[PDB]
């Protein structure tokens, strides 16, 4: 009374779970997992491009060319940036980066500069080029100063009126940086200018700038109660400069050609190199994934897995076996 | 589940079989073996792999955040750059979250309806000529050779000859 | 199909059926032909179109996107603006978009289902009185003029009748 | 419904049956009642609580309304932060609608499918030695008393001890 | 014998949906959502003609850009329609403040209506006529912004400007002004006179002082010089009060606010097409009854909602052989 | 013949639920899980009570003016209440610098302690009363706004003021300050002797320059003179140095930010509720276990979510006769 047949489906050894509305926990035969959960904790070139790594130094550190920045004064295409939360070399000299942010941004999308001389310092002929410098920037224990920016002081008790332009006669983009000293009393001023009523007018068929010093007493930060304020401007290939002043004015010497725009990106990140290399990045470090998802961190730069804030997350995709 | 078959009628499945994912067992005298459903393990597989497929694209346009900073006085645009963020870093959570909890659910009873619709494809190619025992098996009120049992499963199968010694054999 | 009715056990759909969704196809006494069950179709009629209705009503709230500018100091909130219009733009397209795939399947498993709960019904009323054939048709033991089929669409088959006939040939 | 035992099949509900979801009724001599389902009724309150449990689950994070103030040159920025708050609780109040709306469908459908499969158990149970009226219905070939009933009820019934009475009235 | 058999229905349809397991599912009737057609056009919208730029920007029209002069008296608009770049925005260059606020305020405005409130004929201790220069030329001849007027130094002097204006009428009125910055201290000394300038402007709200900025710009329309223009919304019974004693570019003309609701300014380089619509944008407008559509993000008036998607058909029969 | 058949419940229960493809479908059992009700009152938050600044402003508040005297010394609170219009803001008409910028700041900030930088008393060579003016009454009488000093020439002469404050203290320390905008000379030199005047303000972060714009506006309040305020975040161990010579609105008083942490501030014209709740909103508290709500948008606490229907119930049961 036999000769039976019998319909059935597959089982396994398989302790793979899957969830689902009306149950959790529901071992099944097989299942995919699409969460990548795992990175190295370590920063990497993306690909073959590595990241440009600012150590200690911040943005502005690096442009004006703060004296303990001197290892970034000429640098090769990169990928991405590295800051630290809390640079401890900004500027040596107290003061303020006028746009600091709107400038932070314009870098996300560039991929290289080219630091040229638009006004070499050995071109002050009736100004004292070399002379000012602070110990509040020091290089080598010697006082010094920004490398990309010049301050200028009064030769032999006059300081005459600055007519300088530049012409921007390269092919590409320039971003000029420049500043303003405010000194702390008229006595202050009588010193490094002649001149005590002072301003700084800077133009190009863009900018239209006048500053004039606030000489004013102001707490000591690093040990500077006087304070400088920078600005700065992108000029266009064919476009021009004109500075103009009778004191205060720290002028250009470096500026930088933007040579490569990109998909780049500013992170914030303690973690540090690795000689390693990727194809996707994180603040925490890198990814070599297949899945479609990952739970590293939001900010991801390159081709990476989708960002989702799970733990677990994974289709079922055999039947429920016992 | 749903469809009453997997751990419905059919309390369970088995271990042995391991061509495929659903199939049918036999036991007649000239032998006995598995054997997997090419024709609907085959249908299953593909429909599974379009939906693990069809998943992923669905993501992979989801949001992607951007850094960006701010100075101390615009604390309100920060706040709102970062709740920005956040709630759509929570709208596709939630989406991802729950379209895998919905899909996994549906993939199941996907499962359950296969093994239902099969058992129906072979009762309806025997009819009377073999009893439903109501575990998932077929009595053959007949003997079925391995040529005989591989044709329920070849698609088509030979009742009318085989209906002879099916009413004979029913009577007593 | 989830339910079994299309396609699996009935192979094929009718080219030759058009007064509604579901039906009969019947060979008799007179001839053969198609007639349609009015009714069933016209459950699926109604709720089909609610389901549309309904799925075009969840989104005549959505996001509306609007024309802002921004000088050449402003890039980093032109950038914000930019990322959070396109960021609704994604949430709803991705909702429309799956919504009209997760319903197209319930849609194409309903009529799957009507189909089943229909020949589940026809054979509910004939019972001992005919063959399964298997195929979505039934083999009469007896013979059926037109009241008597016009009566298993009906929803009313005296069954207790017809009875002998079929007890004749097993 | 959707799978035709709910309003389809079996008419309508006993307003008789309050012990439970879904359940039998029985009519013989010693006489008749109702008598819920044990087993698959605490199947369906222990799954269902899950789904009311798992969408209060995937719903606790949603989005922070802050309010923030802007002044009058500051027009574009407040018109932006209002469409983002009026975008985001558009979207949440979307989500939330729609997964309710769909969940709805599909628990109605569960309750459905899990009456279809308490008949469709019975069914298998019975075999030929009762009548099935098509009404979510037996009527039996034989004599059913309660410890019959209780038999059916528990998953217990003997086929054979039945059997050879069931046949005579089959036939006369 | 006799037989019946259960069945379904199947058509000569082509048409297709999409399901999570399946692609292309055939089926046997299938209602279409997604609008994917415009008349590539910019429209009236509800029998409201839009305003057309041509080749001025919202700066050039409000301040009269004389190469602009068909926008002098305009008629009640439903939307606005500027070019990307428009070549007449600011004749003699400089800046227009806080300019993409403005823009934003025009997007809740629907009419103007330009009434003198400064009259060029009163100034009698200043030079009214001879503010023009080459930068917006006007029928070849030199000339200026209409809305505004240029003040030159009168007999060498320059003696303090002082007017007051105030707003009888039951309207928001949109003020606007001007400032001129000298290039050397030479041109200033020719134009005002006086070496040191200034200009004050009040109303309860604001309380503005402009100081020129002398320096070395390169030519931008053949001018060193620059001028940033300024605005301001003067309320019903509130008043103006401006002072200057050089390098004021005085207002003359300025615009009554009589209609607000709806409005927008779209950037498209697409022409009128002389047509009517209840659903604009910017590639064309739209006059369909579906509920989604794929033209463009930005529409305006009573209009589909935008998706991404490429298809969107809803599947209404069953599967199809 | 014997029969058994299997069948559902059904009960006494009306409760609707909606479906994709289905209205109003009768169930035999429902949850509701939407929260449509509120008492109509502002209550306290975990036990501690709000700031209700009755119809002062935060500037008012913060200013001291002179009808704002209810609120010169205040305990930790959880939220702050405005109504969207006080009447007690500025009483002398002018600007509050970064004003919204600075309500945020206020909304992470649970206490303040007041305490006097710099005696009102210590000003030697100046007048420090008088000071005074109509626009700001004080029980009818012409007063100043408290915490800051509106200081004048004594003796017909303004020497220049040079004054330091240094932040000696754990917290942070909110910290403002103002200027004078006269009307013309005559009234410039009425107050302060000086013609040509500055204030300069300066901390690590700071370095300010601030010259009084001596026009004419017209009159708010009756007056048509301006004080434009300013403030910051002195550090601890910054120092602020004040410098002027004339027109300067010197700082009597500071805030110690004393305790941090989550608060916000609401308008609404709800009186207090004189309750407790760990869920408000600008129309009333909520007390609720369900998941989701209705009320209001704005919520401070820990709420139900919202969601803007006005129905939302879950089906647990089914069909129903
Ligand atoms: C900087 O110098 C360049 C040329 O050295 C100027 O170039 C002008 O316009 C075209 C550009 O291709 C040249 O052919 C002309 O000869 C130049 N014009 C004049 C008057 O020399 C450029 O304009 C200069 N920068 C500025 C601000 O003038
Ligand atoms: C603007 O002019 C109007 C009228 O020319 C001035 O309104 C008068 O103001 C005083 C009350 O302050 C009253 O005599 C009337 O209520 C006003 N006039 C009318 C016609 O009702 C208004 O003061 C002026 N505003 C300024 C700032 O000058
Ligand atoms: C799922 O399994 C884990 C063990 O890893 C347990 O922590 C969890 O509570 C289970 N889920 C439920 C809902 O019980
Ligand atoms: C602040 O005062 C304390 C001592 O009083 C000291 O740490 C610091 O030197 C002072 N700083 C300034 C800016 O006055
Ligand atoms: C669906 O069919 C169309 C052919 O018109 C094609 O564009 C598309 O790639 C197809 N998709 C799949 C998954 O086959
Ligand atoms: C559902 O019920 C509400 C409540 O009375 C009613 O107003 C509404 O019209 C109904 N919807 C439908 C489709 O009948």
């Amino acid at each position: 009374p036999g000769d039976q047949i019998c319909i059935g489906y597959h089982a396994n050894n398989s302790t793979e779970q899957v969830d689902t509305i009306m149950e959790k926990n529901v071992t099944v035969t097989h299942a995919q997992d699409i969460l990548e959960k795992t990175h190295n904790g370590k920063l990497c070139d993306l690909d073959g491009v590595k990241p440009l790594i600012l150590r200690d130094c911040s943005v502005a550190g690096w442009l004006l060319g703060n004296p303990m920045c001197d290892e970034f004064i000429n640098v090769p295409e990169w990928s991405y940036i590295v800051e630290k939360a809390n640079p401890a070399n900004d500027l040596c000299y107290p003061g303020n980066f006028n746009d600091y942010e709107e400038l932070k941004h314009l870098l996300s999308r560039i991929n290289h500069f080219e630091k040229i001389q638009i006004i070499p310092k050995s071109s002050w002929s009736d100004h004292e080029a070399s002379s000012g410098v602070s110990s509040a920037c020091p290089y080598q224990g010697t006082p010094s100063f920004f490398r990309n920016v010049v301050w200028l002081i009064k030769k032999n008790n006059t300081y005459p009126t600055i007519k300088r332009s530049y012409n921007n006669t390269n092919q590409e983009d320039l971003l000029i940086l420049w500043g303003i000293h405010h000194s702390n009393d008229a006595a202050e001023q009588t010193k490094l200018y002649q001149n005590p009523t002072t301003y700084i007018s800077v133009g190009t068929s863009t900018l239209n700038q006048r500053l004039v010093p606030k000489i004013a007493t102001r707490s000591k930060v690093n040990g500077q109660s006087g304070r400088m304020d920078f600005f700065w401007t992108i000029l266009k290939p064919n476009d021009a400069i004109n500075f103009e002043s009778n004191g205060n004015f720290i002028a250009p010497e470096y500026a930088y050609k933007i040579v490569k725009k990109g998909d780049s990106a500013i992170i914030k990140s303690e973690v540090e190199y690795g000689n390693c290399n990727t194809k996707c990045q994180t603040p925490i470090g890198a990814i070599n994934s297949s899945m479609p998802f990952h739970n590293i961190h939001p900010l991801t730069i390159g081709e990476c897995p989708k960002y989702v804030k799970s733990n677990k997350l994974v289709l079922a995709t055999g039947l429920r076996n016992s | 589940g749903l469809f009453g078959a997997i751990a419905g009628f059919i309390e369970g499945g088995w271990q042995g079989m391991v061509d495929g994912w659903y199939g049918y067992h036999h036991s007649n005298e000239q032998g006995s073996g598995y054997a997997a459903d090419k024709e609907s393990t085959q249908k299953a597989i593909d429909g599974v792999t379009n939906k693990v497929n069809s998943i992923i694209d669905k993501m992979n346009t989801q949001f992607e955040a951007v850094g960006r900073e701010f100075n101390n006085l615009e604390r309100r645009i920060e706040n709102l750059n970062k709740k920005m963020e956040d709630g759509f870093l929570d709208v596709w959570t939630y989406n991802a979250e729950l379209l895998v909890l919905m899909e996994n659910e549906r993939t199941l009873d996907f499962h359950d309806s296969n093994v239902k619709n099969l058992y129906d494809k072979v009762r309806l190619q025997l009819r009377d000529n073999a009893k439903e025992l109501g575990n998932g098996c077929f009595e053959f009120y007949h003997k079925c050779d391995n040529e005989c049992m591989e044709s329920v499963r070849n698609g088509t199968y030979d009742y009318p000859q085989y209906s002879e010694e099916a009413r004979l054999k029913r009577e007593e």
